[PDB]
């Protein structure tokens, strides 16, 4: 979950790259 | 022995059957009690007179005065009763030479005091006023500014005061 | 012929507008639809394709965060109303967080069903305190529309008050006044006569056909409406839909091959329906009620063997009921293989809803918690609930994880529930509207008291606010007059006398006996709540008491009815106590007496022998007004008079003459804000606070100080 | 993209000029 | 000699009179004594003897339940001083519990050596504005008299003296009236100065010699003494004994065959639950120290290499510690092989005391407990306690157990406290005044803190208020006026800045410039630090944001320093992540400025030519004056003066002495333009005057729903 | 500008050179920053008057009169430098055989209009000079209504000046 | 002991037998 | 004893009715 | 003040204060 | 319009920040 | 009473009202 | 203190019950 994943503990690049371009 | 006068679920009155230009002292309270007995509260005491007409301001009764060779005259004039204001006050004062200035005031005092007020030295010659112009409401008879020749009450070149 | 281009599915679209062209030019919608989260976006492309061909839909509509357009007029200028079926959160229309727009400009809604709207965080658009949902919507409260360029005081009305075709707006009556309302500078609001409106209502102003809504073209027909209010059928608005096609989705009426096609698609490789729709109460239904199933013979809910309740296993590993939303992944189930939550928000009081989407679960595997609810007052929706069992329970094996519930005045009517607790250890804080006393009747039906334990309760929590009581007091004896009220009442002496420490005089004023109970309002002063202590009295336990408790007053007004009530100064301890005692709210009347002659003495006349008064009351009502009186008087000329003249040198005037022209007050232009302080009741007003702790500690002190005497002086000397 | 927790509009507007074109959806085709 | 008589120790009075016997004789007192439990007396038992015989007393002195005893200086009159070597619950003498209790002797008392007297409850007793105790004790902060006939508010207390009879009286003002300072209605008091207060005065020449104390038999004679601060031997107060001979019990020195044959008495087939004495220290004492022991008969202890510890295993499987007695129970022990607990009252200090007592203790062998302690501020006394070990626990598995400490703020500076909280829990509600960063300290010395759980400590509370925290404020940029100021300073964005609602400011006038560094006593308000919030500012610039917050002030007294600082207002958090933050205080003056008006002016003359001109400063002085600027001129001739007082018209009429046009005219603008802007100045208005409850339900709501919205968005895919 | 004066941390201040028992004006304000400007306030506004001397209108200079041919005394000085304020009345009664004894209610303009008094046709026989100045003290030319004896039409010297 | 006996409930008789002669 | 409750003064008269004018005999402990 | 009106100059001089290098202007009720 | 604004209701610091340039 | 005081009729009336018909001490300024 | 007590500083009844009669 997005603010379980970053608005609690930090969200890094690779705890991303799975939905961008 | 005092007015005892009542109203009903209301915020205001007017009461009648009052005589005119009288300032009413009102004592005023109020009792939501009756039954028991009233319990009425202080008296918040307020005052006003009635709204002024051309009622009696004007004067009562003939003004009048009389014709010496005595050199006086008694003068007359009635007053109001009711009077409405400032009454209305007409101030009489001549001069010649060598103690011959004359006088005659309208005021309640000076009525009270001299009966009016009596003229000394009505005998021809030349006689004069001067007349400050008061008539709170106008009459039929002022001070009416000439020269007032000793001959009667005649032409305007003599006494003149109807 | 009502709706006649066809349906398309729901469908989201969040980048290029080309995911717009999927429409060979649709009608309605069945499913969600969202627009939302496209920046590289600009007004022009806007202006052309619009979509007028749609008609209705009956999911929300979101949009949220498409920068850049102006209104909506040039995007369905034909979208008549929205049902409510799957609300996103509690609410149907979220055009949120929407920029560059300037009016809203959208005339198409008449009678929103259900649900409610937020739309809001709006930095550029205007034109909605222009717009009055009263006349369209029910849930006329929850809605939450602020923080917009309407709210921001920037914008102006321009909306047309000389009719360009052949109406002014309407002056139509919300916020008091009547709100010259419009949707644009151009268009103005529809108004329409109160009973029809709810089945439609003509340009003109006429009524129309039962099963016609909002719009009509021929008043009073079936078919050449705009919008229907239940079902239809293939032309006409109705209310029923006889075989054999049967109901569906609470707004049309379809084939058995219809419902058959359905159940033989599924999301994925299952040409028998996963959410198989299937008939019963002549409704084309995914699935059934508890106590049915099917075999794949005809398409009914067939009964069943036994019981057929619904195991609505959760793949989650723990759910919310926070949304209607939840409660609609929930209606019609019954049972639960996890556990479950309520986190109720907002001043909204969703218990309606909840009790009819649920009060049908009663079976629990794991545990219930409930927070955080400032508007939920009751448990009353759970009208079913039989058990709570052990399969998974929270931090420290606990089950009924109760907490936080700032406004909860009482759990269900303990009167009529029978119910089952196996395992689960309890927890409960914050709940200041919640009774001791109920809770501990919690425990009785509980089954549970040898797992109970120590510190799970906090009885210094847990009802500090709205007095619950278990004792009582009563005024033995009372005697008042018209300023003091002396009350006298019977006493208390708990276990331990020296445990008192005096008592409250709550007493307020009130105009009627309407008024109630006030404890659980703000615990400080300024609540209309004129309270003090009292010292409680001598015991003389060794005689009978003649010693009441009692009190005198410091002061009254005259005929009020005071409401009052006490409570009692009492000493906490470790124990499950009594609440201590109070009495009740009883309303009192007060003695008379009228001192305070009315205000405003009037001073003037209207004729010669005629006057003019006004009275205005003392703020003391000063029993019920009954009459007034007068003694007027008059003055003869005073030497005020005779002491003057006026052929004088000069003149004066003491004012024979009228002057009591009516004067007014031209300095004293008290403006908007028609309240000042010079002065005031009592600034920083005296409300005691932890200053009376000390004597609290006293008091303790003195307690001490006998125990340890007491224990030491005294000793048994039998052995 | 800020090494602080992102939150809110922040987050909304950060995550854009992260991934940016073509990239970000949503998928009601799962 | 001064002290003849025999050994008599202590014994009850009870029930019997007959108990003067023990009495036949004597003069000398150890131990205490007990006048109680007589109910069937009067002044006849109390007459049928009266005992002079006494000397003094040391430890204290008892009074309960008796009823007549009209007084004492008939019954005791020569008797001097308590050494107060034990006490009763934190007092050295009792008055408590009589009946006609005309009043008391006891004016041969000089200085009481150490706690407090206890008057209660003894409603026939008055007299009591003669009697200090500052003058009769070395420290006066236990003491505590109440609940007495003077608490009826009467006895005008005519005592003689300087009045009713010249009898050497020193009258003693101590608070804003002297007094004629005596016991009785019959008797007086005796004063002495520093110069002879130590070891007292004497009228019968003027001191003593500095080792006698009290009074002496003569002045300045080291044997004729009456007290004795320090010691005894031989007819002379001394300050020491010489070393054939040993000391008992801060009394007297004896031989060494006395203190071995006052034990050896009781070495022998008999145990008369009598003690080990041991000569050490040159002081014939209970017991042996630590590291100290005697298992020989060489009569003086001696120190095992080894620990010696000073076991005590408790009784009852537990301990109280409320009183200075039960810590003196224990002084001289350092293990506990029982457990403690620690329940103090009063608003009284004890840990100098227990500093002496428990200042030494290191190990209990159970558990520590803390409850209501309600004066205590810290475990500072505690400064050897290393070992709370893992073998006794409170109902729960509790380690540690403190609550309702109403004032405890702070335990130690962890230098080097090393200690270990081996195993078991904690136990935190209602311990507002303590943070919450120095109970993770004591968790982390403690070892595993997750030996925690949830609800094991609170959060809702321990900071409440005031605080220390984490995380500090800083400024930027301040601007002044003379009625006005500006305050513009960092900005504070939290990892969630949505958690945060808002900045909390607090000022105040402060001349004295060294103003409390605290947070707020925002209970009910309650505190004149005038407090307004302030909105945040927005995050617009995503790095950092170009707008600073503020919040002007305003409507201040020009020329006045003023304190100011603000701390967060945030969320109500949900794990130890933040603290929030302060500014620190800054003393602000107030720019200069024109307009004040001084007050009160003169004009009279003493001559034509002359006149006196006088005046006072302004209410707004503004700072440093300058100097007063004047002008005057012949401003005495308008044209209302030529053409007045003729004959018959007033003669005096313009006889203006303060001539009325220049004077202050009167006025009503009370507050109309630019006051009623300044009109939500108010009384009984709270401090806190708003439901914020309201409002962080709303923003909790806001928060609920952005994070619905973007967190079901998110991640619809697994890319 | 104005009479100027500043404080050198006093709360009293004063003045002198300057006309006994005459009019002036207070304006007392708060300098603070004294050099860009005379940063002081609005004032604290009080008038005065003290310590009135009847010399001044006692005549500082003796006042003779003329014996004009008509048989009046015509009353001739030079007021004084500082006149103690300003001269406010005399008490001018007559009145005797007739109405021409010409009183007169003097103000500065009264005196100014005649330079002082010119009496009736003089009387050989007794006469009161019950004639008077007056400041705001009320002293003047005045020793009582004391019947001066006119010695064929003379000698009525008013000039004990008291 | 004392007040834990009686102080608590209304006890008995008993307990103040136990503080007899 | 008595059914009420004995706190303080209940107590004390309650040990003094109960009595009969023996006491409570404490023996030398130490 | 905020809970009520706020009018006459002191918005004037407040303005002053407030802006001062970063330049100000107004709609002169003055 | 801040006069309207302030003179007429109530205003803030942020809200005559805007007529600050 | 709190910060004003028995004083007065208010006195007198409920110095009657405290007892009624045992009677009282006439106190006006005692 | 049966007016002085009263209105010398705060009252109370059981100052009251014995200034009865």
């Amino acid at each position: 979950g997005i603010v379980e994943q970053c608005c609690t503990s930090i969200c890094s690049l690779y705890q991303l790259e799975n939905y961008c371009n | 022995h005092r007015p005892f006068e009542k109203v009903v679920n209301k915020e205001s009155l007017v009461i009648s059957g009052l005589r005119h230009f009288t300032g009413y002292r009102i004592e005023l309270q109020a009792c939501n009690q009756d039954t028991p007995e009233e319990r009425c509260s202080v008296a918040a005491y307020v005052s006003a007179r009635t709204m002024p007409e051309a009622k009696a301001d004007d004067i009562v009764g003939p003004v009048t005065h009389e014709i010496f060779e005595n050199n006086v005259v008694h003068l007359m004039w009635q007053e109001p009763k009711e009077p409405n204001g400032l009454i209305v006050l007409y101030e009489v004062s001549y001069r010649r030479y060598g103690d011959e200035e004359l006088h005659l005031c309208v005021s309640r005092k000076h009525f009270a005091l001299e009966r009016g007020c009596r003229l000394r030295g009505l005998s021809p010659g030349n006689y004069s006023v001067r007349i400050r112009a008061t008539s709170l409401a106008g009459n039929g008879s002022w001070t009416e500014p000439t020269y007032f020749y000793v001959t009667d009450y005649l032409d305007v070149p003599s006494n003149i005061a109807k | 012929h009502l709706y006649p281009g066809e349906v398309c599915p729901g469908m989201d679209i969040r980048n290029n507008l080309t995911r717009l062209h999927e429409l060979e030019n649709c009608s309605v919608i069945e499913g969600h639809l969202q627009i939302l989260l496209m920046f590289k976006t600009r007004p022009e492309d806007f202006r052309d394709l619009s979509f007028p061909k749609l008609i209705m839909i009956t999911d929300y509509l979101l949009l949220f965060r498409v920068y850049g357009l102006e209104s909506l007029k040039d995007l369905f200028p034909n979208l008549t109303v929205i049902r409510g079926s799957r609300l996103f959160f509690n609410y149907a229309l979220v055009i949120f967080e929407m920029v560059h727009l300037k009016e809203l400009g959208l005339y198409n809604l008449m009678n929103i069903t259900r649900g409610s709207v937020r739309i809001e965080k709006n930095n550029e658009l205007c034109y909605l305190a222009t717009i009055d949902w009263s006349r369209i919507l029910d849930s006329v409260e929850d809605n939450y529309i602020v923080l917009n360029k309407d709210d921001n005081e920037e914008c102006g009305d321009i909306c047309p008050g000389t009719a360009k075709g052949k109406t002014n707006c309407p002056a139509t009556v919300i916020n008091g006044q009547f709100v010259e309302r419009c949707w644009t500078h151009s268009h103005c609001q529809k108004v329409c006569p109160t009973i029809c409106k709810s089945h439609g209502c003509t340009a003109e102003g006429l009524c129309c056909h039962s099963e016609c809504l909002g719009n009509c073209s021929q008043p009073d027909d079936p078919t050449k409406c705009v919008a229907c209010r239940n079902f239809y059928l293939d032309g006409r608005c109705v209310e029923t839909c006889p075989p054999p096609y049967y109901h569906f989705q609470d707004w049309r009426c379809v084939n058995f091959s219809f419902c058959q096609d359905l159940h033989h698609k599924c999301k994925n490789s299952r040409r028998q329906g996963c959410h198989q729709y299937v008939i019963h109460n002549n409704k084309c239904i995914p699935e059934c009620p508890s106590g049915y199933t099917m075999n794949s013979s005809n398409l009914l809910c067939t009964p069943c063997l036994g019981p057929c309740p619904k195991v609505c296993h959760l793949l989650e590993g723990e759910k919310t009921i926070d949304s209607v939303t939840s409660a609609q992944e929930l209606r019609g189930c019954t049972v639960i293989n996890g556990s479950l939550i309520i986190n109720i928000r907002g001043g909204n009081n969703l218990a309606a809803e909840l009790e009819a989407n649920l009060g049908l679960i009663e079976e629990i595997s794991g545990y219930l918690k409930i927070r955080r609810s400032y508007a939920l007052v009751s448990l009353s929706f759970f009208r079913k609930l039989r058990l709570i069992r052990g399969e998974t329970l929270e931090i420290g094996n606990y089950s009924f994880y109760a907490l936080d519930n700032q406004n909860l005045r009482q759990l269900w009517d303990w009167s009529k529930h029978n119910l089952t607790i196996t395992q689960g250890k309890l927890f409960f804080h914050y709940n200041p509207k919640l009774c001791l006393s109920e809770i501990h009747k919690m425990e009785e039906v509980s089954g549970t008291k040898g797992r109970q334990e120590r510190n799970d309760i906090a009885l210094k929590t847990n009802g500090d606010q709205a007095s619950c009581e278990n004792e009582l007091l009563k005024f033995s004896y009372i005697r008042t007059s018209f300023d003091k009220i002396l009350l006298r009442w019977e006493p208390y002496w708990p276990p331990d006398f020296r445990d008192l420490l005096g008592f409250m005089l709550f007493y307020k004023e009130a105009p009627y006996q309407n008024v109630t109970e006030f404890d659980g309002q703000d615990a400080c002063g300024s609540n209309s709540w004129t309270v003090v202590d009292i010292d409680p009295p001598l015991r003389s336990n060794d005689p009978k008491s003649q010693n009441h408790p009692g009190w005198l007053m410091r002061g009254l007004k005259p005929w009020t009815q005071y409401a009052i009530f006490v409570k009692t100064l009492v000493t906490f301890s470790d124990e499950r106590r009594t609440y201590g005692a109070k009495s009740d709210i009883i309303y009192v009347q007060t003695d008379a007496t009228n001192p305070s002659v009315p205000l405003d003495p009037i001073s003037v006349s209207n004729s010669s022998s005629q006057i003019i008064l006004k009275w205005k009351p003392p703020s003391d009502p000063n029993g019920n007004i009954t009459h007034y009186l007068v003694f007027w008087e008059r003055q003869a000329e005073d030497s005020e008079l005779f002491e003057l003249d006026y052929c004088l040198k000069g003149l004066k005037l003491p004012s024979r003459t009228w002057s009591p022209p009516f004067e007014s007050e031209d300095s004293q232009k008290h403006n908007q804000s028609e309240y000042e302080d010079s002065a005031g009741e009592c600034c920083s007003c005296p409300k005691t606070d932890s200053q009376i702790l000390k004597e609290l500690e006293e008091s303790s002190f003195r307690k001490t100080f006998e125990d340890y005497l007491h224990n030491v002086v005294f000793v048994p000397r039998p052995s | 993209f800020v090494n602080q927790h992102l939150c809110g509009s922040h987050l909304v507007e950060a995550l854009y000029l992260v991934c940016g074109e073509r990239g970000f959806f949503y998928t009601p085709k799962t």
